[PDB]
């Protein structure tokens, strides 16, 4: 009894300048359909020491009209293809405002290296796929 | 990976 959806983000006019960029972005919504509204959450450096040479990818519960669901994370690059993809082993409980992700996604170091294609004329391009346990 | 969360609880 799975429900599986997802949702592409794409990043405009990326910049590693947290004044510039903001210490945390958010997605617009996404669901399967669906009541349950979902969406991203991203930042863009680690707000952490463990995590400050990386960046930051939640998947975060909007609204909840609680609920249990899987999640995987990758990169399209600039072929559209699947990178560095980081998915959950289990399935871990979400209430209203409540995320789950990677605190080191990847490596902030990573995504300045043009030799990946991760970062095409600066836009990062975010792949979420969402399984929810019925 | 192990997944973790903003939030404690
Ligand atoms: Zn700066
Ligand atoms: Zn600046
Ligand atoms: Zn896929």
């Amino acid at each position: 009894k799975v429900v599986k959806f997802s949702y592409m983000w794409t990043i405009n006019n990326f910049s590693f300048c947290r004044e510039e960029m903001g210490e945390v972005i958010k997605s617009s919504t996404f669901s399967s359909g669906d009541k349950l509204k979902w969406c991203l959450r991203v930042n863009p450096k680690g707000l952490d020491e463990e995590s400050k040479d990386y960046l930051s990818l939640y998947l975060l519960l909007v609204s909840c009209p609680e609920v249990r669901a899987k999640f995987k994370f990758s990169i399209l690059n600039a072929k559209g293809e699947e990178t560095k993809a980081m998915e959950s082993q289990r399935a871990y409980r979400f209430v209203q405002g409540k995320d789950w992700g990677f605190k080191k996604f990847i490596r902030r170091g990573f995504l300045l290296d043009e030799a990946n294609g991760l970062l095409p004329d600066d836009k990062l391009t975010l792949f979420c796929e969402v399984s929810v346990v019925q | 990976a192990s997944a973790d969360s903003t939030t404690e609880g």
